[PDB]
């Protein structure tokens, strides 16, 4: 038997996550690229521990735009304080264009390959990160002759996976002429949860911390006015609301938004809001003297 | 200016341009025919060598006079 | 229960990448149409499943 | 007289109407280069102009 290649999906710990992202988008719409540490294990288990960006060119990424000279240098700066292991591939950011490698990047990656042949090449998005999914997908280059021979399948034996195909367009023209594409699951510890879900200092001074009165006063009042509009346009509608057919009565007396639900959103939200504000009130004029 | 296309950077500065036609004014090392090889209009050849040619070379002569030159 | 998990559902069509308007100026029967898209060019490209 | 008219309409309809592409019968193999001079980048050129 020859060596088979299968699965691995690449787990980018809470550093290096952050590292990409930064670097990336301060450097966009210029490409940003940069060397991923790490360490393989398992056969199935990518571990990026941590990235650094390679200088930034205005001829972009290149196969001589990786500059060993600075990698060297860099490496030696780990080996001092004990986190050099070994350099698992490169990242690029393409700029706001989607995941797919370019025909350029394809002969970057190639290079890597030589060197280790478990290198992914890591495309980042970073002008679509600011939705409430970060964009980033992984690639890891497939031997030509492999894919003639129906070798993508043999990617995906002994799990059903997360499989699913999040772009398409010159990714899919990439994949079935070079690569196998990974999905990417997060690593972070216990202690670094607690590191990222504190973002304030102000958790213990949003409670007794208050709002101006007249603020409060200007909201109930905006509050209470729109809801007055909605009603006499749910009014309007259950005059009948009563006759066969509920997208007839929706078209004709308008449940176009259901004035219903409308006024429910709005009830609840101010409702809401005003119970706090008498409760941090109550608590500091009473316990303060 | 240059501006780097990768992300706007004045990068250096460059000549102004002008058109490719307006590049086609100068000279393909124009060949000459002196004032010798045009006979007859004797008269013509020396009122445009004075007006055009010699207020060129001889514009010294023109500021200690005070005179401007012609503006074609 | 489904007031939630329409939402999660709506993602998707919400992060759709893109549509545009086109009108067939003609068909050709190679199962291909000719379209002069509004804003853009004219070009022939393949049909769905849906159409 | 109006059987006439319908059916000139179905006849069409069923047939189809198209626009076929220019061809040649002793090309039955092109794509030998045609991956040569396609597929990458090798290329079809931006066409510009000197200035200057």
């Amino acid at each position: 038997t020859g060596r088979d290649d299968t699965k691995e999906t690449v787990y980018i710990s809470s550093i290096a996550l952050l590292k990409m992202l930064k670097h990336g988008r301060a450097g966009v719409p210029m490409e940003v690229m940069g060397l991923m540490l790490g360490e393989f294990v398992d056969d199935y288990t990518v571990n990026v521990v941590d990235v650094f960006a390679m200088p930034q060119s205005g001829t972009g990424v290149s196969v001589e735009a990786v500059d060993d000279v600075f990698q060297a240098k860099m490496m030696d700066m780990l080996k001092q304080t004990g986190r050099d292991q070994m350099v698992v591939g490169w990242y690029h950011s393409h700029p706001g264009f989607g995941c797919w490698l370019s025909s350029v990047d394809v002969n970057t990656q190639k290079s890597f390959e030589q060197l280790n042949s478990r290198a992914v090449a890591v495309v980042v998005d970073p002008i679509q990160s600011v939705k409430g999914k970060v964009v980033i997908d992984a690639f890891r280059l497939i031997d030509t002759g492999a894919l003639i021979n129906n070798l993508e399948p043999r990617q995906t034996t002994s799990n059903t996976g997360l499989l699913n195909k999040a772009n398409i367009q010159a990714l899919i023209h990439g994949l079935n002429r070079h690569y196998y594409s990974l999905n990417i699951d997060y690593h972070k510890t216990a202690k670094e949860t607690k590191m990222l879900m504190n973002l304030h200092k102000e958790q213990w001074q949003s409670g007794l911390k208050m709002y101006d009165y007249e603020e409060k006063e200007e909201s109930n009042l905006a509050a209470t006015k729109s809801m007055v509009k909605i009603a006499e346009q749910y009014s309007k509608r259950i005059e009948e609301e009563k006759e066969l057919t509920e997208e007839e009565l929706k078209t004709r007396y308008v449940g176009r938004q259901d004035p219903k639900k409308h006024l429910s959103e709005t009830a609840d939200e101010t409702l809401e809001n005003n119970i706090v504000s008498v409760l941090t009130a109550g608590v500091n004029s009473v316990a303060i003297k | 200016v240059g501006v780097n296309k990768d992300s706007y950077l004045i990068l250096d500065t460059l000549p102004s341009e002008f058109d490719s036609r307006v590049k086609a004014m100068e000279v393909d090392e124009k060949p000459t025919e002196t004032y010798s090889d045009v006979g007859g209009l004797d008269k013509q050849i020396e009122e445009l060598v004075e007006a055009i040619v010699l207020p060129m070379k001889r514009a010294d002569k023109f500021k200690d006079m005070g005179i401007r030159a012609p503006k074609g | 229960n489904d007031k939630v998990r329409f939402i999660k559902d709506e993602l998707r069509l919400l992060q759709e990448p893109g549509s545009y308007v086109g009108e067939v100026i003609k068909i050709v029967s190679d199962k291909k149409v000719l379209v002069k898209v509004q804003p853009e060019g004219k070009y022939i490209v393949d049909v769905a499943k849906d159409i | 007289e109006n059987d006439l008219k319908d059916i000139e309409a179905r006849i069409k309809e069923k047939a189809g109407v198209k626009e076929s592409d220019t061809g040649l019968a002793p090309s039955h193999l092109w794509d030998i280069m045609g991956d040569r001079q396609r597929l990458g980048e090798e290329h079809p050129l931006q066409v510009a102009r000197c200035t200057k």
